[PDB]
RNA sequence: GAAGACGGUCGAACUUGACUAUCUAGAGGAAGUAAAAGUCGUAACAAGGUUUCCGUAGGUGAACCUGCGGAAGGAUCAUUA
RNA sequence: ACGGGGAAUCAGGGUUCGAUUCCGGAGAGGGAGCCUGAGAAACGGCUACCACAUCCAAGGAAGGCAGCAGGCGCGCAAAUUACCCACUCCCGACCCGGGGAGGUAGUGACGAAAAAUAACAAUACAGGACUCUUUCGAGGCCCUGUAAUUGGAAUGAGUCCACUUUAAAUCCUUUAACGAGGAUCCAUUGGAGGGCAAGUCUGGUGCCAGCAGCCGCGGUAAUUCCAGCUCCAAUAGCGUAUAUUAAAGUUGCUGCAGUUAAAAAGCUCGUAGUUGGAUCUCUCUCGGCCGAAGCGUUUACUUUGAAAAAAUUAGAGUGUUCAAAGCAGGCCGCCUGGAUACCGCAGCUAGGAAUAAUGGAAUAGGACCGCGGUUCUAUUUUGUUGGUUUUCGGAACUGAGGCCAUGAUUAAGAGGGACGGCCGGGGGCAUUCGUAUUGCGCCGCUAGAGGUGAAAUUCUUGGACCGGCGCAAGACGGACCAGAGCGAAAGCAUUUGCCAAGAAUGUUUUCAUUAAUCAAGAACGAAAGUCGGAGGUUCGAAGACGAUCAGAUACCGUCGUAGUUCCGACCAUAAACGAUGCCGACCGGCGAUGCGGCGGCGUUAUUCCCAUGACCCGCCGGGCAGCUUCCGGGAAACCAAAGUCUUUGGGUUCCGGGGGGAGUAUGGUUGCAAAGCUGAAACUUAAAGGAAUUGACGGAAGGGCACCACC
């Protein structure tokens, strides 16, 4: 059982101190480790240069074919696959431009039948994904 | 239980309600005393004079009758020996355990048991020394332990 | 080995009023027990208890009364100001209505509510309900 | 009482010696990970068809096999004067 | 990582954050060294070097925006190269000058407060509302609204006037003139399977496109995609990505868990750490209730009293038009406010003494009394000062004696030790014995034995197997042998002797808290394995053959090497298991069993006077177990512990945090080696897993049945 001392105040400290360790996300956020291996580096958003146009399988047990995007970061020079959301979306994108990305919603974590995919793009060429798939703006000549 | 073996065992003296000296016995505490010197000078350790005195002239206790304890008794006269009777005891028992030991390099169970003993001795030892009965620097050492007994 | 008797006194009250018993040894005695035990019983939980007298360290007999649901021991006796009382009997008492903490003060041993009459806080020995 | 090396002090710098951790380049070797009945070929789950498993040693064309000791999480809570 | 004040939920407890306007510190591209000065190691001062960088007529000269604005760059990520000293203050030789401090500003959805997008009909309607007389019938009495037939009233968004405001000004406020009927002066963002509020309506698509945080939707009748309509959630605001808090009793102090789900170290000693049994209710001065003076044994508490910046937070008052705020507000010149609380811990102060503690007398080396015996003397005198005025508010050498009720709590169903009779496959050393097996030597034959349900290898007129006499080697210790005993565990079984140890029991013996658990350290630790030396029967990894098989080089068989045995030195691992730490209390019953003790009818054995040994019936203590469990607990299996748990705190050690990657990589450390100990991460995944329930299946058992089975 626990130690229950009047004088137990630092074994009970270092115990929780050592045992927290053991917590996974207590490990992965004050470790280190998990911060450069993350290519956004801490950050919510990042800007990258679309390299190709890739099609990912989607996850056995439905089928179709994930309309996503290799970028390269600008930050880092680090190499993203990002998910192109929405239908047709993958046609408002063309190779070899900017675009914006943030995360899948699951903190690194892949989403859904998207296999290996935690980005998505969220803007391109400046304008945002869903204002071209609205048709509240155009591409810029 | 018991402090080296896992042994909890049940097995002591029950002292009597009445503290006073039985009916039966006539003799005075001086008596009680004479023969505590008689038998301390015959070479018994108090735990002896007890054995006899409760055994053959019959004093229930030596406290009830003196007012003292027997080794303090001797300690007044001047009879005690120079180091306690149960500390010499597991003197004299590390000592017979480790001169076994010397021909009979084999009996792991002997090594065992000799360091439980030796366990005991440092216990004991702390506690005599935290109580002045021993010397601050007395120390137990196998080259040393047939000396002192 | 055996610390803090009080524990086991109210431990084997506890086990006792659990099995539904009338009466329960209880040894070894002390002040500390014999001080629980009357502020129990003021309280009408407990009832009379008598203390046998044997030369080395009492033992008592309490006779049980009914009411009594749970007693326990706070460990370690935390220091609890009077101003830590409010807090101590929430995590502690069933109810506001009724239940005791037993402190044991400068001024005695006595429960919580005699604690803060007399402008008292103390360590915290148990509780009963 | 106005410039300048010298019993000296604080001391940025500067080349030369080891060759310093956060950084990168190649055919590599070993391994891990994701759904894919992938050309005679079944270890485990039933006694899984040699009961399984643990430790340790060898050997294998792969699951694996064998020796020694152990466990029942066994397929026996039991076997008779 | 600048620190703090402080900031993000309120159960209580906490977890994160604090570059950031207040306080303190540091720095001015990086270092270093200085002048002046009260104050600087100052950079809107200087001098160098380092890195950048400006003009040059190429001799030289001049640099420091982490000040206000502005650029570039970096980025997911942040504003105008504006006006003014009018306010707040600061500086100066100063009432007067100056201040990108500071104050004031056309595109700041960081965020916070208030708050529009409408309020009122005849009418048909689905209605209902106080006894409705009628399903065919008063329904502006009360309310809702499909509305291509209505109607007036209200008002601010906006545009403008009056300069209120202000240092010229914008803004709010104020007054005027226009300003609303699809009041087109037109609200959006995300959703409609569940979680989770709201359509298995229609069209298209047809596992495509896509949706989907998760479960899932889509493979021509999609409640989920793309759309139309309708519906609902919040609303001038909604969605998304990250970090973080609660949810998380999934870090558990409150308050988790560790038999089987993840988990108690193989075992035992042990230092630090943590925890620790009862017990104690002219001492002192002015006036026959006061300041001083306190070693009461220091403390820990608890309760006070001071000192703890403001702002923030809590909170009192005060109609900002309400509110966020602010510190302010009326009365035909006077009244007020600008509070209070909290401000951890550590320091300072003050009652009573419960409760970790600390125990002042034990070779008495322990108050109070007569002695001053050489000494300091109200800082030696006390008529005109005169050496010498011994003990009455102190200091050493201590020679004597006395009321000290003279001073040692108890003896833990705590522990150590002694003693007594026992007890045990406990350990070591030596010594006996037993068959069996394998060899060997002799004595008697068909020409067979071995081995597996007939699938072989394996000797031979050199006689195998078998039977009988012996002899020699190593190994082992059957039956007795048990849910029996001993040991810390691993483990331990032939006799006898020696050596040391041990539990329990008995004890009116002794000591008297000496204790429990335990980082660091340490001893032991099955088997296998390693290095030396013996030995080498049997079995036997490897290996060699022989075998039904589709395919063994597996299972089976015949051989067989290291090993298996012993003596040293290593190794330190097991499903080292009760998959259950240890110490201590309490909580049912019963029958046994091992040991010790106690009591008792009787039955049996050593000459007929007794114990004692073997039985019998009981009681007590420890121990290995056999138990319902609706005491109780658990998810249950089950457990008298795995109970005494939301009615949650006896003490303490180790240890787990979804499944994989993985006990892997790496570093360290030990080892001759094999390997041991400590031990990640990237990445990957929606489950993996535990208990049990039904079925199905089993080359699993029991009992039956059928010529769509067999015989």
């Amino acid at each position: 059982g626990k130690c229950r001392g009047l004088r137990t105040a630092r074994k009970l400290r270092s115990h929780r101190r050592d045992q927290k360790w053991h917590d996974k996300q207590y490990k992965k956020a004050h470790l280190g480790t998990a911060l450069k291996a993350n290519p956004f580096g801490g950050a919510s958003h990042a800007k990258g240069i679309v390299l190709e146009k890739v099609g990912v399988e989607a996850k056995q047990p439905n089928s179709a074919i994930r309309k996503c995007v290799r970028v390269q970061l600008i930050k880092n020079g680090k190499k993203i696959t990002a998910f192109v959301p929405n239908d047709g979306c993958l046609n408002f994108i063309e190779e070899n431009d900017e675009v914006l990305v943030a995360g899948f919603g699951r903190k690194g974590h892949a989403v859904g039948d998207i296999p290996g995919v935690r980005f998505k793009v969220v803007k391109v060429a400046n304008v945002s994904l869903l204002a071209l798939y609205k048709g509240k703006k155009e591409r810029p000549r | 239980g018991r402090m080296h073996a896992p042994g909890k065992g049940l097995s002591q003296s029950a002292l009597p309600y009445r503290r006073s000296v039985p009916t039966w016995l006539k003799l005075t505490s001086d008596d009680v005393k004479e023969q505590i010197y008689k038998l301390a000078k015959k070479g018994l350790t108090p735990s002896q004079i007890g054995v006899i005195l409760r055994d053959s002239h019959g004093v229930a206790q030596v406290r009830f009758v003196t007012g003292n304890k027997i080794l303090r008794i001797l300690k007044s006269k001047g009879l005690a020996p120079d180091l306690p009777e149960d500390l010499y005891h597991l003197i004299k028992k590390a000592v017979a355990v480790r001169k076994h030991l010397e021909r009979n390099r084999k009996d792991k169970d002997a090594k065992f048991r000799l360091i439980l003993i030796e366990s005991r001795i440092h216990r004991l030892a702390r506690y005599y020394k935290t109580k002045r009965v021993l010397p601050p620097n007395w120390k137990y050492e196998s080259s040393t332990a047939s000396a002192l007994v | 080995v055996r610390m803090n008797v009080l524990a086991d006194a109210l431990k084997s009250i506890n086990n006792a009023e659990k099995r539904g018993k009338r009466q329960v040894l209880i040894r070894p005695c002390s002040k500390v027990i014999v001080r629980f035990l009357t502020v129990m019983m003021k309280h009408g939980y407990i009832g009379e208890f008598e203390i046998i007298d044997d030369h080395r360290a009492g033992k008592i007999v309490v006779n049980l009364t009914g009411r009594l649901n749970k007693c326990g021991v706070i460990s370690p006796r935390f220091d609890v100001q009077l101003k830590d009382l409010e807090k101590w009997q929430n995590n502690l008492l069933p109810s506001r209505q009724f239940g005791f903490i037993v402190l044991t003060t400068s001024a005695g041993i006595m429960d919580h509510e005699e604690a803060r009459r007399k402008h008292t806080g103390g360590k915290i020995l148990g509780f009963f309900f």
